[PDB]
């Protein structure tokens, strides 16, 4: 949750150069929207009612939050 | 020597949210034969009635990520 290549496939390891980040090599996004899990420190957001969009997938009995929640290489 | 640029586009009207191919002729910048050169995104300006931006890192908040370059 401490790097820019969060949920995607790369390295940890990264830096920020011209071209983009160093570390990113494949990621998957819906709607041109990085597909990642909701953890963290910037998660707190709880929308229309008092429930945080990560306890409200785990309601919907949803395992796959995100990319590296699936277990994909 | 040094020479004057040609900018120009695939075509004139574009769809909203469609990919637009920009080209543009500055033999100033085959430095190298060699090689294929690089060069900075921020050199283009887009003004119009929504915003004035450079359309690269240096433009208004979110414009990079709302043109979607490809390459960068």
């Amino acid at each position: 949750n401490s790097k820019a290549t969060d949920d995607a496939v790369g390295s940890a390891t990264t830096q920020s150069l011209s071209f983009g980040e160093l570390g990113r090599l494949l990621d998957v996004t819906f709607d041109d929207v990085i597909w990642s899990t909701p953890d963290g420190a910037n998660n707190t957001a709880t929308g229309n009612d008092s429930d945080t969009c990560s306890t409200e997938l785990s309601n919907a009995g949803i395992t796959d939050t995100g990319l590296g929640a699936t277990g994909f290489t | 020597d040094l020479r004057n640029g040609v900018l120009q586009s695939d075509k004139s009207v574009y769809i909203i949210g469609s990919d637009m191919i920009l080209t543009l002729i500055e033999p100033d910048f085959d430095l190298d034969n060699d090689s294929a050169e690089t060069y900075d995104l921020d050199l283009i300006e887009w003004d119009s009635d929504a915003a004035t931006t450079t359309m690269g890192n240096k433009g208004v908040t979110g414009a990079a990520a709302a043109f979607d370059p490809e390459p960068t």
